[PDB]
């Protein structure tokens, strides 16, 4: 199998364009969801996902407050 | 021993 | 002497009473918050706040009427030469009719209770809805906003110069509405601490544990005091509950003495190691016994007006959840010498 | 000499203790600051702010003072021929007991701080509802609303024009709601500093690191300075921290001088490197050791004096997300270089 | 060799 791979990604070409890099952003990528897909920054008490509450630094800025993300 | 204390 | 005096036998029943009302002990832990406490007033260098945490019956209300009325016997020579200068102010906060605490309220009576001196003081503040009348009483007219009456406290405050600003119910502060910061309360408290220049003593529940090390500002210009119920743990708090119901039961005023030291274990139950409420008990079975003109007071009567066993395990579940707070530890020592380049 | 006067080994505790408060020492953070802050006073050049970050305790506010009472003597012997100037003016913000910020109160405050300088000169405001009543404050009334009150604070500071504008704890500005924005704030505070040609220097903590490089606008306009700790990762500043605690004990109003160098460690510990906790410290530990009369100090009397083990993890919290934030990285200059494209 | 600072 691994001869038969390197036989057909050399006559079929690498792709390079298609490779996705298994970075941070890829990590978040995979992560999944609630079924809304964004939830509300209630000011003093975060994010309520699952039954719990989550705080970052940046949501202490009025800007994304009381907003959906 | 017991100690006793006083009023403040 | 070291008991009861005997002419209290020869009173009747109201006098035993108040003397039993009027009689407050000396446990170490009060002594060592005692001095703990006229240290940090004495001489705070620049703190504007004193959390006094505690349990709910181990003499918070107490351990003030007394500093108050010890600053101002001490303030007395200092008035003998300096006047319009107030010891101590002392008030208690109030708990709001709505979902949100009133600060409105709290101004207001802070200048009702620091200004009751003698008429000859006439110090005239910035507000002209606010008015001291012939009959002496100050009288705010309701529609006078906030930041005024803010205004004027700051006034007063820098003219009369106390030495600190008592604060009951620190924790009726934190009925903030839904989303309100608790932190900005602890904000305006420093606002108006920090110019006027007088510390800013709170003294609550394990509630008030919710005010703690907010920010930098709020933590370096903060002292923290800790009023610790007893432990059966520790052997030394055992003596300490022992020699205070010892202390108790010997100036208990009856002619017959009963061994409440016997019954320690019922009475640490029902106590919790608060001593106020040990002393509520005791107020409860006195005024049973002189009620029924007896010398003898049995556990018939320390079970008639014992506290319910749900009452004892929502206490004891608020003092576990305060003390696991300000636990101190060896190893917060080593963790914050390595985080800093020291380990 | 190097020290205390030997006259002060015969005076009361209070003499001492008002000798050890009124010294302040300088090391050389201080005095760099110092000297760039005089620099930037001097000639701002077109500069609307300067903000002072700091940790809460590291002498932000002694700074302000020095600053005005040099501003103070190089404008007396100006100031004795010309008049209706004043050399520098200042004021703290003031935390909002609402959920947003009171910039009424902000005008009306600097209007009745800014307008003080003697009866007899007299300027018309333009505003109906500001005077001066019988006995010399500025009064305003309850009804003039913002607007009013910024046109006569502007015409007030360009007729007094002085050299800075000083706001401390200005980290206040930012008890806003949820749609209000900071950057309008600082706008709101940018137009009033320009259109009044005043230049404002801003003090506080690291949140108000909040307010730093907002708009393009808002960051040309300012020369931010850092008055940082000493760190314990850098040998110079470990020098220069047993130094000035080999001074402050020289300075200590003591009969036998302790030996504050050995114990350094645990000092860095609870002081974090901020010269002006330990000062609080230090008297704080003097004022005991002078009510214990106590001719030296021992190693028990600074731990009965010194911070929470939580406080100073929170203040180290915050400083670390503050200095995190306030370093330059050849990474970075190399980064705007290519952006630029200059390289 | 310990620095001795001055009076600020
Ligand atoms: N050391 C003491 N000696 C004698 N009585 C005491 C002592 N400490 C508290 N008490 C009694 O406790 C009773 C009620 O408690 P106290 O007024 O001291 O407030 P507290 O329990 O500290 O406050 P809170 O109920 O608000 O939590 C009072 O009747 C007072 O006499
Ligand atoms: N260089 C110094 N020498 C002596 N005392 C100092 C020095 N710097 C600060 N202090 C003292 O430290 C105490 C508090 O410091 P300071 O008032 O300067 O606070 P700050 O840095 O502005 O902080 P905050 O933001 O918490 O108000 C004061 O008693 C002040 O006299
Ligand atoms: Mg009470
Ligand atoms: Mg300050």
């Amino acid at each position: 199998p691994r001869d038969a791979f390197a036989a057909g990604m050399a006559i079929g070409g690498s792709r390079v364009h298609r490779m996705i890099p298994y970075d941070e952003n890829f990590q978040i990528l995979t992560l999944p969801t609630t079924s809304e897909g964004k939830a509300k920054v209630q000011v003093g008490r975060g994010i309520k996902i699952n039954y719990i509450y989550y705080w970052s630094n940046s949501f202490r800025d009025p800007q994304i407050e009381n907003t959906s993300v | 021993t017991l100690v006793v204390y006083e009023e403040f | 002497s070291t008991g009861f005096p005997l002419e209290l036998l020869t009173r009747p029943a109201t006098e035993r009473l108040a003397y039993f009302e009027n009689y407050t002990v000396a446990h170490p832990r009060l002594k060592e918050v005692y001095e703990i406490l006229m240290r940090t007033i004495a001489e705070p260098a620049g703190a504007s706040f004193i959390f006094v945490y505690g349990a709910s019956g181990v003499g918070k209300t107490t351990l003030r009427l007394r500093v108050e009325q010890k600053l101002t016997e001490l303030a007395l020579p200092k008035l003998e030469s300096d006047r319009a200068r107030v010891p101590v102010v002392g008030i208690e906060a109030i708990a709001p009719e709505s979902r949100y605490f009133n600060w409105k309220e709290y101004y207001t009576r802070a200048l009702i209770t620091l200004e009751e001196p003698l008429i000859d003081h006439k110090f005239d503040y910035g507000v002209r809805g606010i008015s001291r009348d012939n009959f002496g009483k100050i009288n705010v007219e309701s529609k006078v906003v906030a930041p005024a009456l803010r205004r004027a406290l700051e006034n007063a405050l820098i003219h009369r110069h106390p030495d600190v600003f008592f604060v009951d119910e620190a924790q009726h502060f934190g009925k903030v509405a839904s989303g309100y910061k608790l932190q900005d309360q602890l904000d305006c408290l420093k606002s108006l601490a920090n110019m006027t220049g007088i510390l800013h003593c709170l003294l609550g529940t394990y509630e008030l544990l919710t005010f703690r090390n907010l920010s930098g500002q709020l933590s370096r210009r903060s002292v923290d005091i800790h009023f610790r119920r007893y432990c059966a743990d520790s052997p030394e708090d055992v003596q300490a509950f022992k020699s205070v119901l010892l202390t108790f039961q010997q100036h208990l005023p009856l002619a017959e003495t009963p061994n409440l030291v016997d019954h320690w274990e019922y009475f640490y139950e029902r106590t919790l190691g608060c001593i106020g409420t040990l002393k509520d008990w005791l107020k409860r079975v006195l005024s049973d016994a002189l009620d029924r003109e007896a010398t003898t007071i049995t556990l018939k009567d320390l079970q008639k007006r014992a506290l319910s066993v749900a009452q004892c395990q929502k206490m004891f579940k608020e003092i576990q959840e305060g003390e696991r707070q300000l636990s101190e530890t060896e190893a917060d020592v080593q963790n914050l010498r390595s985080a800093l380049g020291l380990g």
